[PDB]
RNA sequence: CACCAACUUCCUAAACUUAAAUUGGGUUAAUCUAUAACUUUAUAGAUGCAACACUGUUAGUAUGAGUAACAAGAAUUCCAAU
């Protein structure tokens, strides 16, 4: 009966859904790399991506400056997402955040957890994944199978 | 009778494996320090002759026992169950090490072995039934090759898809039955008299004599199998998963003797293959490869 | 208490009646005490009983051993290895008389259940009943409806 | 109070003969008064049963309960124990023999309720015990063939005898 | 360790192979496919000639969606788009294993990946020679029309007309309460009742001391197979084989259904007109326009209706 | 509703000890490549995850000092140096956050 | 043209002929004392002298049940903090 609703339900209810996605927010876009639920980061994944969409509209349109006031509750990061993140993400289309999934919560909690981050940033880099190299036996196999065909081509 | 050839070889082997070890009296205490990134610093007091690099990775926890096929001892590549000698360096190397050249090597040479023993005792006793060698093959020729001399009586017949079928039959059960490979290190003068009636083995094993100063030799052991190996093995059979006999070619150039170029395909189970992945690579192993 | 408790088959030490008969009862051991009431009545066995009971039974040994004591104890060994002990505690020469009596006559066998009155190694002479006997055989041993 | 486990630790058994079979060793390790129920931590000690050490010390981690960090205490006390105090040569050649917790002293206090009324509280505290024994863990129990299932039912009807007769 | 692990077969691919091999498997698809896109001349099985008491093979299409359609009475009708995907006979039973009187085939559609399907699936469709399918159904179909396995399906096999049945899966509601489920009355919010207000009434009768089975309780509705009757084949597109069925077909938007001939008793022999066993498009017996109509149907593009 | 009769042991044996109320074994457990402590595949190493956040609150610390006030953050880009290292051509015009210890092998 | 069927009756060994308020009779478990016995016994003298049941009293432990219910606004540079 919630097929298709993509929100989630979130806070003491709508409007508070909104308040606590600005708080993360604020903080994503003034620190880079923030920790939350796995749940409330990535409620905000998609509004965290949506602020580069508008700065990159630019500062003149009227419609970007507003929305990056009510989306930053603190007011000296809206000149920061423009002149600094935004012309980051120029180049890119997409893919502004990266989110992984950080063990859980050591708190007698126990809740799930994720950080959330923007590439490019100053931070140390975060400990990726890594896929096994070209050489490894299975690998290497299947790069010989991919010449024999790339010569069969 | 072949039976006979297989007692008193294995009868050589556990006399020479007798005398190294009574060779050495008393326990002398050799000091190996851990050479690894992650717990390093640790240094363990084995056994002279006796101890094992497997042991090493007892002290340390079952995961170095479960996901280690090879060390190197003061950067040379040693089998795990081959006694240590003096005091040295050891690092472990796993599969999914980023250089994991000398790793594919040593399960290549180990595929290829337990690929000569199932075909010796597949044939009936009527045939005969010799192997020559197999030629080291980069693993990117996509398949390993087993060189088997077959009798003449047999130069008429090829197998069919239903005996390359059984081969690989006998050699899952080669591998369910989990039989550890013996590394014992021979000199020339004994490796001729367990292999003597082989003229191409006796051949074989000059030519690794003679590389080295001395006549040591390099023989291993898989159950009753016993060959000489090239490089270090794997420990276990059962560190394969996936195995298949892709298919025997026969040499063009075999007018004095007749040889079966026999190709096979494996994956350890650490790096497991979806099945469709593994029909390609099974298909591309058909293929004759030629020895560079 | 049929459920309740074990069970076995009738049986004998080593086939007693098949060639002789050899006597169950081993051993018999009985402690007195000089001066004490209750084993007053089996100091009167041992005074007159006992010296015609061994005679009547030579195959068991008889050991008295009076001490001061509180109960008299009369401890049964057999051949099969069996252990009995019976407490005499104030019984008269009468009863203990008639008490030894049982021990020599029976054996060491375990006195529970017996499932069978009746043991035998040959229960048949004929031939134990399977379903082909009394059935008929047919020419050739065709089967019904077979055409052969 | 019965401390029982404790003891077992020190019994010392004979030297063996030349050819004797090598006795595996046992560990006894436990801790008591854990503040926690004996219904919840059996799930936990069920769990090990039949593994190795560094089997058990794995899966543990990664479990949310509270008494997986307890337990993985006294299975890091049983594997130090082990190797010092009672001749155990690889840290890596031991699995869990046994594992089981058992009641505690508890503290009887009041939950109270709407009406003036109340009900008796417990605060429940367990024991937690592990047996390590020195070898790799027993192969797993084989279910048993078709054929082995077919091979009783014959054994059972061989044994039949007439019943209630000679 | 030394026990069981878990795989997928992503985990060891490399970055380079990670496209090769997504890209070495779309490959093989294409070639499998087109290598049964000639049926009648790959050794095609007897083509016997209809008579009467036949039934055919069906199809199995994918849900599109809805729009409307307009009849020359300018009446508009709601009809449904079911678009044929990969629609191959895959298995061929003969009658006495099958259990029923009639033969039955297997038919199924809707290509799918290979990679999260288990070794068995993977093996049967290897040698069928075909990429696997994302469903499986049973067609009863008379010796007469039997079709070779790894025939392919188009939607030709249908034609404007001919009335159809669709059965699919029904949307999956969840776990419903007594009133939505069955349509039971309820209780009056006012006038004092005290937390009954959805609740179902008295189960059963008192003496008997229990409840009957089969009783409607609350429970989960939906997701259940059920068939829709004769449902008018409006048009068919060829292009893209897509079928206007009448009306409204079970299941959700993108949702597989089994096409099948109508079986009621009106319908009984409204097959001996269109394709026997199939439509071979390689046949090449005729070149169909892409767009077939009904003749009450109004087509686009034609003069305004005038009800004259 | 209440109990009608107590419930026995064997009953409670049979509910409590259900395979649908046991514990699931995890089987995506393995070992960090570099560190060797243990991790699921599809969560990042703990270990090795908090040298990285324990290296983030040192440098933010350092910023907060720089900084010293609430609405103090700057437009311009942000980088962090290392004892040892001096800002390129490049780097011209963009806030430096020093740190006394070593540039750390896992930041480059 | 009968068989099966209940300690009715017979038979080997025995026994000596019918629900419960009430009524008569013979013994026995435990403990203390007298006098003894001395691994736990005897004849007498005694008595707080025997509990599967009173919504009995006290203590302990189950069942319902690991259930009902209980609690801390977010991020960080972080718990006498922004
Ligand atoms: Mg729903
Ligand atoms: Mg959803
Ligand atoms: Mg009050
Ligand atoms: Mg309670
Ligand atoms: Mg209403
Ligand atoms: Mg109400
Ligand atoms: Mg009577
Ligand atoms: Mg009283
Ligand atoms: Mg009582
Ligand atoms: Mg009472
Ligand atoms: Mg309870
Ligand atoms: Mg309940
Ligand atoms: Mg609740
Ligand atoms: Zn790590």
């Amino acid at each position: 009966i919630s097929h298709g609703r993509v929100y989630r339900r979130l806070g003491l209810g709508p409007e508070s859904r909104i308040h606590l996605l600005r708080n993360l927010l604020t903080g994503l876009v003034r620190h880079e790399r923030i920790e939350a639920t796995w749940a409330r980061a990535d409620e905000m994944r998609g509004y965290a991506e949506k602020l580069i969409d508008y700065g990159k509209l630019g500062d003149t349109n009227e419609r970007a400056m507003r929305m990056a006031d009510f989306w930053l509750t603190e007011k000296d990061l809206i000149p920061k997402l423009f002149k600094v993140l935004a012309p980051r993400f120029q180049g890119q289309n997409g893919n502004y955040t990266r989110m992984l999934q950080i063990p859980n919560r050591k708190e007698q909690d126990r809740a799930k957890m994720a950080v959330i981050e923007y590439k490019g940033n100053y931070l140390p880099p975060l400990p990726l994944p890594h896929r096994d190299s070209n050489l490894t036996l299975l690998n290497q196999l299947l790069l010989g199978l991919q010449q024999d065909l790339h010569h069969n081509q | 009778s072949p039976t006979e050839l297989t007692e008193m070889r294995n009868d050589l082997f556990n006399r020479e494996k007798s005398r190294q070890l009574s060779l050495t009296p008393r326990t002398e205490k050799i000091e190996v320090k851990h050479v690894g990134k992650t717990d390093p610093g640790t240094v363990f007091v084995m056994n002279k002759n006796i101890s094992t690099p497997y042991s090493c990775a007892m002290h340390l926890s079952e995961w170095y026992c479960s996901k280690s096929i090879l060390a190197l001892v003061d950067g040379q590549p040693w089998d795990m169950y081959k006694p240590l000698t003096k005091s040295c360096e050891i690092k472990f190397l796993t599969f999914k090490d980023p250089d994991p050249k000398e790793v594919n090597k040593a399960y290549w040479r180990s595929c290829a072995m337990m690929l000569g023993c199932v075909i010796e005792r597949a044939f009936k006793d009527d045939y005969v039934v010799s192997l020559v060698r197999a030629p080291e093959v980069p693993v990117i020729a996509g398949a390993f090759c087993y060189d088997v001399t077959l009798d003449k009586r047999l130069d008429e017949w090829m197998p069919t898809k239903e005996n390359l079928r059984s081969f690989t039959k006998d050699a899952h059960a080669l591998i369910y039955r989990d039989l550890p490979f013996e590394t014992l290190d021979v000199d020339a003068r004994v490796a001729l008299e367990i292999f003597q009636h082989n003229k191409y083995k006796v051949d074989f094993i000059e030519e690794k004599a003679s590389q080295n100063p001395e006549r040591i030799v390099k023989l291993h052991r898989i159950g009753d199998f016993i060959d000489v190996s090239e490089g270090p093995l794997i420990p276990r059979t059962s560190v394969c998963f996936q195995y298949e006999v892709s298919a025997v070619h026969n040499l063009n150039p075999s007018q004095p003797n007749l040889i079966r170029r026999f190709q096979g395909l494996s994956l350890p189970t650490h790096l497991r293959a979806q099945f469709t992945i593994w029909d390609k690579l099974v298909e591309r192993s058909r293929k004759m490869v030629t020895e560079d | 208490t049929g459920r309740g408790t074990s069970s076995r088959f009738l049986t004998s030490v080593l086939h007693n009646g098949l060639g002789r008969y050899v006597q169950q009862l081993q051993r018999l051991s009985l402690s007195l005490s000089r001066d004490a009431p209750s084993s007053r009545g089996a100091r009167e066995f041992v005074e007159r009983e006992v010296t015609d009971f061994a005679r009547r039974n030579p195959g068991v040994v008889v050991y008295v051993n009076p001490r001061p004591c509180a109960m008299p104890r009369i401890v049964a060994e057999y051949l099969n290895g069996a252990v009995r002990e019976e407490n005499v505690n104030s019984k008269s020469v009468e009863e203990i008389k008639s008490l030894v009596q049982k021990l020599a006559d029976q054996s060491g066998l375990d006195v529970i259940r017996i499932r069978k009155p009746f043991h035998t190694d040959n229960p048949s002479i004929q031939g134990q009943w399977h379903p082909f006997t009394n059935k008929r055989t047919a020419l050739h041993g065709l089967r019904p409806r077979e055409l052969r | 109070i019965s401390r029982k486990w404790e003891k077992k630790n020190k019994i010392v058994y004979p030297p063996q003969l030349p050819g004797e079979p090598r006795r595996p060793a046992e560990i006894y390790h436990c801790r008591r008064q854990i503040k926690y129920s004996k219904d919840k931590m059996w799930y936990l000690a069920k769990m090990i049963r039949g593994m190795s050490i560094d089997q058990a010390l794995a899966q543990l981690e990664f479990n949310d309960k509270k008494g997986a960090q307890i337990i993985k205490e006294v299975l890091l006390e049983a594997q130090d124990m082990a190797v010092r105090d009672h001749n155990v040569e690889f840290r890596s050649n031991l699995h869990i023999a046994e594992s089981t917790s058992g009641r505690g002293q508890c503290l009887k206090r009041i939950r109270y309720h709407g009406r003036g009324r109340f009900g008796i509280m417990e605060k429940v505290y367990c024991h937690y015990f592990v047996k390590l024994v020195e070898g790799p863990p027993p192969p797993p129990e084989v279910p048993k063939t078709a054929v082995d299932h077919a091979k009783d039912y014959i054994q059972q009807l061989r044994s039949r005898t007439i019943i209630h007769t000679l | 360790l030394h026990s069981k692990s878990s795989t997928w077969w992503d985990e060891h691919l490399s970055e380079e192979n990670l496209s090769f091999v997504k890209q070495l498997v779309s490959d093989e698809n294409k070639t499998q496919l087109t290598s049964k896109l000639n049926p009648l001349k790959d050794e095609p099985w007897p083509l016997h000639p209809w008579e009467p008491g036949s039934f055919r093979v069906g199809l199995i299409a994918l849900k599109l969606g809805m729009m409307p359609l307009w009849t020359k009475d300018g009446q508009k009708h709601a009809v449904t788009l079911l678009q044929v995907q990969d629609c191959h006979v895959l298995k061929y039973t003969p009658k006495e294993d099958h259990n029923g009187k009639i033969a039955a085939l297997t038919v199924g559609g809707k290509t799918v990946s290979r990679f999260y399907k288990p070794d068995s699936r993977l093996e049967f469709y290897r040698d069928l020679g075909l990429p696997p399918k994302q469903i499986h159904k049973i067609f009863h179909v008379t010796d007469n029309a039997v079709i070779k396995p790894g025939t392919p399906l188009y939607a030709a096999h249908f034609r404007p007309g001919q009335y159809v049945d669709v059965t699919a899966k029904t949307i999956g509601k969840g776990f419903q309460g007594v009133m939505k489920r069955w349509g039971f009355k309820g209780q009056p919010a006012s006038h004092g009742q005290t937390k009954t207000h959805r609740r179902p009434g008295a189960i059963s009768t008192g003496d008997i001391a229990r409840v009957w089975p089969g009783t409607k309780m609350p429970g989960r509705m939906g997701n259940q197979n059920r068939t829709v009757y004769g449902l008018k084949v409006w048009r068919v597109n060829t292009k893209h084989n897509i079928i206007y069925v009448n009306g409204s077909v079970p299941g959700h938007k993108n949702c597989l259904v089994k096409i099948k001939d109508s079986t009621l008793p009106a319908y009984k022999d409204s097959c001996k007109n269109l394709p026997f066993p199939t439509y071979f498009p390689d046949g090449d017996e005729e070149e169909l326009p892409e767009d077939l109509f009904d003749e009450s149907v109004w087509q686009p593009s034609e003069p305004s209706i005038t009800f004259a | 509703a209440a109990p009608k009769n107590r419930r026995t042991i064997e009953v409670n044996r049979c509910r409590r000890r259900n395979p649908q109320k046991l514990i699931k074994i995890k089987n995506n457990i393995d070992i960090c490549p570099e560190c060797g402590h243990l991790k699921q595949k599809h969560v990042l190493c703990g270990y090795c995850y908090e040298k990285v956040r324990q290296e983030t609150t040192k440098i933010r610390q350092q910023i907060g000092a720089q900084e010293g006030g609430p609405f103090r953050a700057p437009s311009v880009e942000t980088m962090v140096l290392y004892t040892g290292e001096k800002p390129s051509e490049k780097d011209q015009g963009k806030r430096i956050v020093e740190r006394n210890i070593k540039r750390p092998s896992w930041f480059t």
